[PDB]
């Protein structure tokens, strides 16, 4: 028998993602959306060809100091993704020549922690509904 | 009787067998530019032999390139969703072990996404050979740009195949990667300018200040490129900046 773990994946990412963070600094505020599929089917084995789209909202500051907000879209978190597979579309809302230091921040310290999290999900997913 | 070519091991197949198989399914009179024959195993099982033609077909973006088999039984040669339209020029065969017969299908989506990734690996191999890439680019550069327009997951990789003239690449087109290598460590953005044609952007006065800083400027002379750039937003960590936005 197969099951749709999209509900579980969605709460899993909410706690795995919110709060992660990178004078200059930023952190993941919320998880604004997760779409796609995530099921664990029995096929010989207990396979899963999950494939998800995820967007997170962010906040931070550079510099006295100057804060900002944005979003990060990852078009594909999937059963066959490698660490280098994930794509990150960094948006800094209503940006300015001064805010030109936010993205380099996010790329250097946040993204690499995002990559390891997505990579762990597959393991956690099966060792939770597969060895099941 | 005949053991289908695509079920055979890529490593054992000769260029001549690939050429004969390509001519057989396409009527082309030329050998294919490149062949990408692979197998996918595991929770998803399928094989494919895909060919990139040496020339664009007369009706590329105007006026059944892939035969879909299921467990070695031919099903159809007109299943869209097997490959996106910007890749419509690819020919060949896809044989799926699992696709359910008679029909949003999940297996089809996985297969499609896997095929797009493999064709991009092929395009990167092609780019490593200037004689081949020249033929590839002159025929399908527009298709590459359309993939950049719509494919959020693969556009960064596709961006590596784009070529443009620049204030430092006047007699040859340059790649974005090479533009980046020529950048001084203090340069943070990749600069480009748009215009109605090469001759006009080439002497635009907005270039003066970039040149005085010795910063290279890419020349984009078509809306399809401008849109490709704003959809990309950045390349290898460097933001794409249009120098006439002010």
């Amino acid at each position: 028998v197969d099951k749709n773990c999209i509900g579980w994946a969605k709460e899993y990412f909410k706690q795995k993602i919110v709060g992660v963070e990178a004078k200059k600094y930023a952190k993941i505020k919320s998880v604004s959306s997760i779409e796609g599929d995530c099921e664990v089917n029995q096929r010989g084995k207990v396979i899963s060809l999950f494939d998800l789209k995820i967007t997170v909202l962010i906040e931070g500051h550079v510099d006295s100091a100057l804060p900002f907000e944005g979003s990060i879209n990852v078009p594909e978190v999937a059963f066959d993704s490698e660490a280098s597979s994930y794509q990150f579309d960094i948006s800094i809302f209503k940006e300015t020549s001064e805010l030109s230091e936010a993205k380099p921040l996010i790329r250097s310290e946040l993204l690499p922690k995002l990559r390891q999290i997505f990579q762990q999900f597959g393991k956690d997913l099966l060792a939770t509904h597969g060895n099941d | 009787p005949t053991k289908p070519l695509w079920t055979r091991n890529p490593s054992d197949i000769t260029q001549e067998e690939y050429n004969a198989f390509y001519k057989s399914i396409s009527n082309d009179w030329e050998d294919p530019l490149y062949v990408k024959h692979f197998s996918v195993e595991g929770q998803l099982e399928f094989r494919a032999i895909l060919f990139i033609p040496k020339r664009a077909p007369f009706d590329l973006f105007e006026s059944n390139n892939i035969k879909l088999y299921v467990r070695r039984v031919f099903i159809t040669d007109e299943a869209e969703d097997l490959i996106p339209e910007w890749l419509s020029f690819v020919k060949g065969v896809v044989d799926s072990e699992d696709l359910p017969l008679n029909l949003q299908n999940k297996i089809m989506k996985v297969i499609r996404k896997n095929i797009v990734k493999k064709l991009i690996e092929a395009f990167n191999e092609i780019a490593e050979d200037s004689e081949q890439f020249e033929k590839f680019y002159s025929a399908f550069s527009k298709n590459i740009k359309l993939g950049v327009h719509e494919d959020t997951q693969n556009r960064a990789a596709l961006a590596k195949l784009l070529r443009y003239n620049s204030t430092k690449s006047v007699d040859e087109l340059t790649s974005l990667t090479d533009y980046v290598t020529r950048m001084p460590e203090h340069q943070k953005n990749i600069y480009y300018i748009t215009g109605e044609s090469l001759k006009s952007v080439e002497k635009s006065p907005f270039l003066d200040a970039l040149k005085a800083k010795n910063f290279e400027v890419l020349f984009l002379t078509d809306p399809i490129d401008e849109y490709a750039f704003t959809q990309l937003k950045e390349f290898e960590g460097k933001t794409l900046v249009d120098i006439t936005k002010d």
